């Protein structure tokens, strides 16, 4: 097991604009401690959508190709303390329920962007490092300088996976 | 001495990696979850491939050394030991070139075999309960090697297991491999991809024990692929209730018992997704895993998929006519498929299944049945797979009607 890494290690986007950010992002990498490795099958590409709203909230749709068809889910991102942060909206108050926190940590935001997610359930925390690109496919200079965060936050190489692009459902 | 695999379920965990989630993904994070196992009271598992196999290189591909990357010879020793106090047995798939497209390899036929030979008496050494071998549709003279196979597991001891696999659903080419190998055990396509009616089911169900002597057999969907790779949502419940209850050893692949769907999320390898314990499995995607979907969700809810298998589990691990019953199938209705399990002096229980979209009457008729059986006029509900009835009281026979996709369980006592 690899422990999540003190927040205080985790790089916050500087002088973050959420309208900057807004619309759709490929999802072209993926570092983590899921049971996904470099050595298999990756998965296929999927898209996260991004819509602003007046509140200064995003509603967030997640799209992908399923069995025979294109398939949808959809949540809310609540702005968080600092400017580029977010926390997971409807949420249940039961004392073991699971609660998050998104930090955007690298974006030019017209070609790629570098995401932090972070989970607690009780007193177990788990953790993701997402490249995002506005193109199915990013350089390997890119993928490199995401593979270098990844492993400063104590994944193995391994742990690092690159999702296959595909046509059906994700370009609209 | 009735057989260990004869009692219950089996349980495949071919990713171990994506069984556990979290973590290292190995021998011992398989060990932390016995108690989940045991609680779905399954009777083996059926573990890996976990050996040395370098990808299509029959050279650097050594069945009796354990891939580094899942742990230690030390580890799969401790798992067995700790599975054994538990009363769970332990069986090892020696598929050979499980990283490669052809698991046989493409050359060196008589050196492949050779490998899984030498290997058996290796691993009944170390403690195993029986092997596990898929895809024998692409290994040559498979029907010679897996008698030779079976000769040296059973020498060993009758109560070690050998189980094949194939992706062929064709009656004669499953009755030409069990011809001389009439004991062995066999998972297979063939109730998998037939359009699901009720009359269709009966008639595969009842040609193939009417085939094989209404020897013992296993019950699957599949060698290896989840229920939800074959059917709708709205079947799954149905099919575990028909599968729990025909005569043989019912066989089932993580996640199944929460009817796990690669389809469902974004991001799931199609053929091997990821065991959702609980919301916090895929961090990256806050807001696509609902409480319902997970372990921890569908075990505070009774009409949960899991709390159906677990149920299921329980009776067919227990009752003696689930156990060693004799099988009578009616002739129902399009839509319908129902049954009755007995053994001696012990509970009968009747399976009534609509796999039809609309409600129905049964009209259920005895002289289906061979003239020494009978009904009584009622019999006690144990479960239905839907809502709303009440269980251990009585229903009347000639008057049941069946919502759309629901199962019924009843039982009767031995009246002389």
């Amino acid at each position: 097991l690899i422990p999540a890494p003190p927040l205080s290690k985790v790089p916050l986007q500087q002088n973050f604009q959420d309208n900057q950010f807004h619309g759709k992002w490929y999802v072209v990498g993926r570092a983590g401690n899921t049971g996904l490795r470099e050595d298999k099958d990756p998965g296929k590409m999927f898209a996260t959508i991004y819509e602003l709203k007046e509140d200064k909230s995003y509603n967030v749709t997640y799209v992908w190709f399923g069995q025979k068809k294109c398939m949808y889910s959809i949540g809310t991102f609540v702005p968080g303390s600092q400017p580029g942060e977010f926390t997971l909206g409807n949420i249940k108050s039961a004392p073991g329920r699971t609660s998050w926190l998104v930090r955007v940590v690298s974006t030019n935001y017209n070609q790629h962007a570098m995401v932090f997610f972070k989970s607690v359930t009780q007193n177990r925390e788990g953790f993701a490092i997402t490249l995002y690109g506005r193109t199915k496919e990013l350089t390997s200079e890119l993928k490199e300088n995401f593979i270098r965060f990844s492993k400063s936050l104590g994944l193995p190489e391994n742990h690092i996976v690159f999702p296959v692009p595909i046509d059906q459902c994700i370009d609209g | 001495a009735q057989k260990w695999w004869h009692t219950g379920a089996l349980y495949r965990i071919g990713d171990l990696q994506a069984f556990q989630g979290h973590g290292a993904g190995n021998l011992a994070g398989l060990k932390g979850r016995l108690d989940y196992l045991s609680s779905l009271k399954v009777k083996g598992l059926v573990l890996g491939p976990i050996h040395k196999n370098q990808k299509d290189d029959v050279a650097q591909t050594d069945l009796l050394q354990i891939d580094p990357n899942f742990g230690s010879k030390e580890d799969f020793d401790s798992l067995l030991q700790s599975a054994k106090k538990k009363s769970i047995r332990v069986i090892l798939d020696l598929t050979p070139n499980y990283r490669g497209e052809n698991s046989w390899f493409s050359t060196q036929v008589d050196t492949v075999a050779t490998k899984v030979k030498d290997a058996l008496e290796f691993w009944l050494q170390a403690g195993v309960d029986g092997f596990q071998v898929r895809d024998i549709e692409n290994l040559k003279d498979a029907s010679s090697f897996l008698a030779e196979w079976q000769n040296i597991t059973k020498g060993f001891s009758e109560d070690r297991l050998l189980i094949a696999g194939t992706n062929s659903s064709d009656l004669q080419q499953i009755l030409s491999l069990l011809e001389s190998n009439k004991d062995l055990l066999l998972t297979s396509s063939y109730l998998s991809d037939s359009g699901s009616t009720g009359e269709h089911t009966k008639s595969l169900v009842t040609q193939y024990l009417n085939a094989t002597g209404n020897r013992w057999c296993s019950w699957s969907l599949s060698q290896a692929r989840l229920l939800t790779s074959f059917l709708p949502a709205q079947l799954l419940r149905l099919y575990q209730l028909m599968l729990f209850t025909l005569p043989g050893t019912p066989v089932f692949s993580y996640g199944d018992e929460i009817g796990l769907d690669a389809a469902a999320l974004p991001g799931q390898p199609m053929e091997a997704p990821v065991m959702l314990w609980d919301e916090s499995s895929f961090p990256d995607i806050p807001g696509a895993v609902s409480a319902n979907m997970t372990v921890k969700g569908q075990s505070e809810d009774p009409g949960s998929l899991l709390s159906l298998f677990r149920r299921l589990s329980d009776q067919r691990s227990k009752e003696r006519s689930l156990l060693h019953g004799d099988f009578h199938a009616f002739s129902a209705g399009p839509g319908l498929f129902s049954y009755i399990r007995h053994w001696d002096q012990n509970e009968r229980f009747l399976v009534v299944l609509n796999f039809g979209d609309v409600g129905l009457s049964a009209g259920l008729q005895a002289s289906d049945l061979p003239a020494s059986a009978s009904l009584p006029a009622k019999a006690d509900l144990l479960l239905s797979t839907q809502p709303g009835r009440e269980e251990g009281s009585p229903l009347e026979l000639e008057r049941l009607k069946l919502e759309p996709h629901e199962g019924l369980l009843l039982r009767f006592p031995y009246a002389a």
